[PDB]
């Protein structure tokens, strides 16, 4: 019910702030503390993130440079993700305090990952006197320009209703009685400037109603804006040590607010700017991550050498964890590609899953031809270690195809796996005349283990470029039609069944169709007849068979009715007995899942609807009741459109609708403790 | 910051067309004059920066007729200012 | 309800309790009552001392001793006994019980449920995990 | 200056069946087409509020009290169909005559949308944009009708009227009005 408080901010301020107090504490048990740690997270969701922030600046200053704890890490996780779809630089210097701090070690990845997206014993020189009181005098004119603009009168008392400034004078007008309140301060800031750094000389020259001057004729540069960053906190430390010892007989600059910090700066702006005259001048992000991750990278590599001869192993873990973590939640680019080449000698899983995730992301050329080398070496062991070979094998698979979104080396493997985990071998593969001369050769083949592997990279090399992919549809139409690997096989098969091919295809199809349309009503006859379960694992071969065979049927079907909107009529009603015969035949199919004969009843329902639909509804209803027989026994718009063997062909439609329509068809408390 | 409410008030005189603008009641330096066959509409135009902003006051002075008598051919010889609901403020 | 304990603890808390006695009458000190726990290797700190005298003079009864030793191992066994509870239905122990094999496993234990109630206590709920179990057994 | 709002006139409301209409864009950029409610703001951007149901062209997504991406952006000739289901709350975007998915597959782009009063077709035309709208008078006349919602069921919108259906647009001269009083930043008080 706390959702969407722009109603009020302040009273929910507090109490996320007190909650929290009584978060940690000495008079409190297990039981007591986990009612309010339940009630903390519970007010953490359902108020939106611009609240959240209050206590966010509070929690970073006390928890993550330690390894109570998970209090803060609980919370922490389930605000962060919640906006990943000020206080930036807050939780990167927690991100980096979690980091210096890498059971325990396990609770604070999780919250990690998800955040992954002297003044009085200072001298005074000649010109800090001098500055002292023109700091004093300019702040004397600043404040009488700005009071009196908004009508405050003269009086000798100082009112509030009277709008009453009796400060109204210079400093060089007022006595000792009436510049002490600008003694001090114009004094201590000086010698905390002095005290940073020990420039007080004049090096320039200088620059009732009073006004102050044009002070912001020059800007802040890169050493003067960092000294009003060094004024501002200096500014803050005196007065927050003085808040720190006033209250015990407090915010900081960096991690102030967005409204705080507004408020605070004004007060070293000006004072810069006020120590600008009179000569008096004072002076002295996800590639840091990306450094920070190098550097440790190399101490990685060091150690892993080391443990190769013979605490930073679960940080090595902490760090991988986190390097998946910001892998997926994605100059600089070369800083990634760096530790890319850096990681990779190191393995020459947990690392693997971030090695696949980096190669996802996308000199190295050598490690490429190096590792090219080592896997024609392998391949030299293979036609002959294996573990460290295989996992790059997949590896450069993902590269290969990453690129894709040391031509020789490559092609030396490639001959090395022309030479001889088949389908693993096959499986990279993919990732002219001599290919030519062997396309001819499968074709022969298809006219009749390294068969399967060498259509694989032959249908990536058609795709890189007409009528030879239709030839080499039609071959593996014809391996397919003669049948394991059919899946990978299938896997290319959709890959390119974009470019008459498609009539020879349909010509070739049809009896495909036909073939398993016997062998569905062979099933069909053996599930009208143990024989039970050998007609289970016959139909379970048959759906393992029409799951490679609707696959190519789909994206065929993606050019059929857009040229024919004949062939397809006969492939309407091959398929529509499929579907009929589709409606413990899904018992065996849904195990082979483990859909296609959906979407096929989609696709021909356009093109048998495309050849009176109240007998098509009268009949409908007969075969929701052999109506063959009873089938023998707007519209002015649509017959332009129609007109521009019906008594089988209308029962055939009419029953296919019917299986498509019919396709589209307490405990008490006690009790529960009782069976627990 | 005022404390106090700027009053403006219009003086139209139709058998002349000549168009006059008193600050409360200290008669202002602008004046306007139109052709015989015209007409307008009373006008406020506003960026408000209150909670409360205008009112419109639709009363006579000393010794003139109000709106109403100007708008309703069945009330010319009225005096007594009037409100019926065709009046309303568009926008 | 304090039948709860087997008898081998009330023998090990008489046992306990009778060493540190006062007189032999069954009275102890507040103090002595932490001294007994960290006699049988319990440790809970002055903040699960001090709810529990209040709960029940400085004066501690051999059964005011008990009722607090009831309440102090209900809860921890109440628990870590649904865990164990799912450790029968998967026949690997991990969380993975098929639904396949819940529908005889449950009419058949002795609360007498029908399938109509066995029905209901799964489609208001492939193989379901342990922790929606343990959710959906104690709702 | 602004974007104007074409629709059909207020009569010719649906309130049940299956229909569709086209729209061929001749040049892309900012433009809007979908389905909309009879009572229809004319200040407003088509889609920002509960008003509208529209698909835009330019990046690809729908709109309807925010966005999501949806599909294929545009060319410069191609045409964008549009249908409706009312006996199943569905809303259909074709674009050249193949169906657009979401990012989930799904090809509905809106389930679940109440009846109501009914909806009327409706257009968005962003400045230098030209594109006519082809509300199906003659059936011919359509391209990619027959490649898809023919053999559905869709029935075009002007299939049987003798007379073309006349178009309401939004105008860009202000006009005087008064003040409504359930407005929720003004209100008036005859004292």
């Amino acid at each position: 019910l706390f959702a969407g408080t722009e109603h009020r901010a302040i009273m929910v301020d507090s109490m996320l702030h007190t909650v929290y107090r009584l978060s940690r504490g000495r008079s409190l048990t297990k039981a007591q503390r986990d009612v309010i740690e339940d009630c903390l997270m519970a007010l953490c969701r359902y108020i939106r993130p611009s609240m959240l922030q209050h206590l966010l600046r509070r929690l970073v200053f006390d928890v993550p440079i330690l390894n109570k704890m998970p209090l803060k890490l609980l919370t922490n996780h389930y605000e962060r993700c919640w906006k990943y779809y000020a206080n930036f630089g807050v939780t990167s210097e927690e991100e980096l305090h979690l980091t210096r701090k890498l059971l325990a070690h396990k609770k604070y990845d999780q919250e990690l990952y998800r955040m992954a997206m002297e003044t009085l014993n200072v001298i005074i020189p000649e010109k800090l006197d001098s500055f002292i009181n023109k700091f004093a005098e300019y702040t004397h004119e600043k404040w009488a320009f700005d009071k009196i603009q908004n009508n405050w009168s003269y009086g000798e008392n100082v009112d509030e209703e009277l709008k009453t400034h009796p400060m109204l004078r210079p400093y060089k007008t007022f006595s000792e009685k009436d510049k002490e309140i600008y003694r001090w301060p114009i004094k201590e800031s000086l010698k905390a400037m002095i005290a940073w750094e020990w420039t007080i000389e004049k090096a320039r020259e200088g620059e009732y109603n009073p006004q102050p001057p044009d002070l912001s004729g020059v800007t802040l540069s890169r050493e003067l804006q960092a000294m009003a960053e060094q004024l501002a906190e200096n500014y803050h430390n005196t007065w927050g040590r003085k808040k720190k010892q006033e209250l015990e007989a407090l915010v900081p600059y960096d991690t102030l607010t967005a409204k705080e910090k507004a408020r605070d700066r004004e007060k070293a702006q000006e004072l810069l700017k006020f120590l600008q005259m009179n000569g008096y001048a004072v002076t002295r992000i996800e590639k840091r991550f990306a450094f920070g991750f190098l550097q440790q990278l190399l101490r990685w590599m060091d150690i892993s050498q080391e443990f190769i001869a013979h605490k930073f192993f679960a940080k090595i873990l902490l760090p991988l964890i986190n390097q998946y973590f910001t892998n997926h939640c994605l100059l600089g680019s070369g800083g990634h590609a760096s530790n890319k080449e850096k990681e990779m000698i190191t393995s020459l899983l947990v690392r693997h899953r971030v090695s696949l995730f980096g190669t996802d992301a996308p000199t190295t050329l050598f490690q490429h031809i190096a590792q090219h080398q080592f896997g024609d070496d392998v391949i030299l062991d293979d036609v002959q270690l294996c573990s460290i070979y295989s996992l790059g094998t997949t590896k450069n698979t993902y590269v290969e195809k990453l690129r894709p979104a040391a031509a020789a080396m490559p092609v030396a493997f490639l001959e090395p796996q022309l030479n001889e985990t088949k389908s693993p071998r096959e499986r990279a593969i993919l990732g002219v005349i001599e290919i030519t001369l062997p396309m001819l050769c499968s074709y022969l083949p298809r006219w009749w283990p390294p068969a399967l592997p060498a259509g694989a990279p032959p249908p990536c090399t058609a795709v890189t470029s007409l009528g030879n992919i239709l030839r080499i549809i039609v071959n593996n139409l014809g391996i397919d039609e003669a049948t394991v690997f059919a899946q990978p096989i299938v896997s290319r098969a959709r890959p390119e069944l974009l470019h008459i091919p498609t009539i020879g295809r349909l010509r070739k199809r049809a009896g495909k169709v036909v073939a398993e349309e016997e062998q569905l009503r062979l099933e069909a006859k053996a599930e009208a007849e143990r024989d039970e379960f050998s007609v289970l694992c016959r139909d379970l071969y048959a759906l393992y068979p029409l799951l490679i065979r609707y696959v190519d049927n789909n994206r065929a079907h993606w050019l059929t009715e857009p040229n024919a909107n004949f062939r397809m009529v006969g492939e309407i009603f091959i398929y529509w007995s499929k579907s009929h015969n589709f409606k413990q035949n899904f018992v065996v199919q849904n195990e082979i899942n483990n859909t296609l004969k959906k979407m096929l009843p989609i696709g021909l329902n356009m093109c048998a609807p495309t050849d009176m639909l109240a007998k098509t509804r009268y009949a409908l209803k007969d075969t929701d009741e052999l109506q063959n027989n009873l089938h023998l026994q707007l519209r002015w718009q649509m017959a332009l459109y129609r007109g521009l063997e019906k008594i089988v062909r209308r029962v055939q439609e009419v029953s296919a609708v019917l299986y498509h329509l019919e396709q589209t068809e307490l405990l008490s408390k006690q009790r529960r403790r009782a069976v627990v | 910051i005022s404390h106090t409410d700027l009053v403006i008030g219009c003086l139209v005189d139709l058998a002349t067309g000549l168009m006059t603008f008193t600050a409360n009641g200290k008669e202002s330096n602008t004046f306007f004059q139109v052709e015989p066959n015209t007409k307008l509409f009373p006008a406020v135009f506003v960026l408000p920066t209150h909670q409360n902003v205008i009112q419109f006051e639709l009363g006579k002075q000393k010794n003139i007729m109000p709106l109403s008598a100007a708008m309703f051919l069945s009330e010319r010889k009225n005096p007594a200012p009037q409100c019926p609901p065709r009046l309303e403020v568009q926008m | 309800m304090a039948d709860q304990l087997t008898e081998e603890q009330i023998a090990e808390f008489k046992e306990a309790f009778s060493l540190f006695d006062k007189d032999g009458d069954g009275t102890i000190t507040t103090k002595a009552l932490g001294t007994v726990m960290r006699s049988l290797g319990q440790n809970p700190t002055e903040a699960e001392l001090q709810d529990m005298i209040n709960e029940v003079n400085g004066t501690i009864d051999f059964p005011a001793f008990l009722t607090m030793m009831a309440r102090k191992m209900k809860d921890t066994d109440s628990e870590e006994e649904i865990r164990e509870a799912f450790r029968v239905f998967d026949k690997d122990g991990n969380g993975y019980i098929s639904a396949a094999a819940l529908r005889h496993v449950m009419t058949n234990l002795g609360e007498k449920l029908t399938d109509e109630e066995v029905d209901e206590m799964i489609r208001e709920a492939g193989q379901v995990n342990y922790e929606a179990f343990v959710q959906m057994m104690t709702a | 200056d602004r974007v104007r709002i074409f629709r059909a006139e207020k009569s010719y409301t649906v309130q049940s069946g299956r229909w569709y209409f086209e729209f061929e864009a001749v040049t892309t950029g900012e433009m809007r087409v979908g389905w909309a409610r009879p009572e229809l703001r004319p200040d407003v951007e088509l889609g920002a509020d509960e008003l509208a149901y529209v698909f835009n062209g330019h990046r690809g997504q729908r709109w309807h009290l925010g966005s999501e991406p949806f599909g294929r952006p545009w060319q410069s000739g191609d045409v964008v169909g549009c249908m409706i289901d009312l006996t199943e709350n569905t809303i259909i975007f074709t674009l050249n005559g193949e169906v657009l998915m979401s990012d989930s597959g799904s090809e509905t782009a809106f389930r679940e949308i109440e009846i109501g009063d009914g909806f009327l077709p409706v257009c968005s035309l962003g400045p230098g944009q030209v594109g006519h709208l082809n509300l199906g008078q003659d059936v011919s006349s359509l391209r990619f009708f027959a490649i898809c919602g023919l053999q559905e069921g869709f029935e075009p919108f002007a299939i049987n009227m003798q007379r073309p259906v006349t178009t309401w647009f939004s105008k860009s001269l202000p006009q005087f009005e008064p003040v409504p009083p359930e407005h929720p930043h003004y209100e008036v008080a005859r004292m």
